[PDB]
């Protein structure tokens, strides 16, 4: 942190009532991801900040299921700046379950994504950017268990 | 890799979790797993996917032997329904999947059976495709000297349904080969012997497309269920015994899909190095 050339990331997975999970697009685009953001000089902390700062939600209105105990990737090789010192490679993240308490009209989109929406559980899977789709492999994998007890 | 070993009444499966495992295949590959002596031994590979649909819970992909994509409606679609459910990958009794070209919601019931929407049974001889004057109920095909009595029906493939009085004396060595190839399946037919026990339970042995008899046939079930019905031979319900186990089909005429409930199971856990 910020390493090895890798820096540190939260993510969010937002479960549901059904077990779905919320797909948000990125702003000015069409791309779409789970909430993600930076680690200030705890994974906890910046998952909090991240989660109210985008989404509007806090404490109140979710509850924390599970988490990850570091996944990376590397951007890809025309996506780097060599000219930005220190260089960056990539993100290690850590990945948070929540489970939304209160109800989708409190989704507040800003603040500072744009649009968002539930979705079935495994569809983030192979809907993200290429290089980011085996980090959602591994994290919607270890989740699994945990979101189906509901 | 991660894969599991199944069958549905003897049509085996090697089911791969293409969810959680970053899979790759080719035609070659699949041919070389698929031989019974020098692979792990199938008759078609079925690949579980993520959904490409928001609202949908999978995807899900199936080839041959041969490694050439299969598309055939409620093909492996009880082995995919136990399996996701067997390896975690869903808690639900009703599973909402899209294949190949279509979309289609398996129900697992408590007894660990599976019911399949197998669509709507197609009479019309050009969409079997089949050659003849018209739509009929009953059609004669000569077969050399023997005069043969069947009912037609398309359920996605080609289907001749033969009435007989016993299955294990009907003549499926003999009879099938002919009919399978006759001139009035230009694209070839599958041909069931069917006898008929009660109107709630049928008798079936099928000599399949390019393939003759295997233990079960879910297709040649669900048209001679749909051909008895349209003769009046057969309760909306009915009861199919085939030689490897029993299927059930409930069809409530034209106008309605035809479903077929019946068992898949699970023979073992593998793991192969590729």
């Amino acid at each position: 942190m910020i390493d090895d050339g890798y820096r540190p990331n939260v993510g969010i997975v937002i479960s549901n009532r059904q077990g779905q999970v919320m797909w948000a697009r990125r702003f000015g685009q069409h791309s779409w991801q789970f909430p993600q953001g930076g680690i200030n000089p705890s994974a906890e902390q910046a998952m909090y900040r991240e989660l109210f700062e985008e989404v509007g939600l806090s404490r109140k209105d979710v509850r924390i299921l599970a988490s990850t105990r570091w996944l990376r990737y590397k951007l890809p090789k025309r996506l780097v700046r060599w000219d930005t010192k220190p260089v960056c490679i990539g993100q290690k993240q850590k990945w948070f379950l929540l489970q939304l308490v209160s109800g989708d009209a409190e989704i507040n989109m800003q603040t500072s994504f744009d649009g968002w929406r539930w979705v079935s559980y495994w569809y983030p899977v192979r809907q993200v950017v290429s290089f980011k789709r085996d980090v959602y492999r591994r994290v919607m994998k270890e989740f699994a268990s945990v979101v189906m007890s509901l | 890799m991660q894969f599991s070993k199944m069958h549905g009444l003897g049509n085996d499966f090697m089911v791969v979790d293409a969810v959680t495992q970053n899979v790759f295949f080719s035609p070659e590959l699949i041919r070389r797993l698929a031989d019974r002596h020098l692979g792990v031994g199938f008759d078609q590979l079925l690949v579980v996917e993520p959904p490409y649909d928001p609202e949908l819970d999978f995807h899900y992909r199936i080839f041959n032997a041969d490694g050439s994509e299969v598309a055939q409606c409620g093909n492996g679609a009880r082995c995919f329904a136990r399996f996701v459910r067997l390896k975690g990958l869903t808690n639900k009794r009703d599973i909402r999947v899209s294949t190949a070209n279509g979309r289609m919601v398996l129900t697992v019931t408590d007894d660990d059976l599976v019911r399949v929407n197998m669509g709507e049974p197609n009479f019309e001889p050009s969409a079997v495709p089949f050659r003849a004057n018209k739509a009929e109920k009953t059609y004669i095909m000569r077969a050399a000297e023997q005069t043969i009595l069947c009912g037609v029906v398309s359920m996605g493939n080609p289907h001749c349904v033969i009435q007989v009085d016993d299955v294990d004396t009907a003549a499926v060595e003999t009879l099938g080969p002919v009919l399978e190839s006759h001139e009035r399946f230009p694209e070839r037919a599958n041909i069931g012997f069917m006898q008929v026990v009660k109107r709630e339970h049928i008798r079936l042995r099928v000599y399949e497309r390019g393939a003759g008899e295997t233990q079960a046939c879910g297709s040649g079930a669900c048209a001679a269920v749909a051909v008895g019905i349209q003769q009046g031979l057969l309760a909306e319900e009915v009861r199919v015994e085939l030689p490897g186990g029993r299927l059930d089909i409930a069809w409530k005429g034209p106008g309605h899909p035809l479903y077929m409930t019946g068992p898949a199971v699970h023979v073992y856990d593998g793991f192969i190095h590729l």
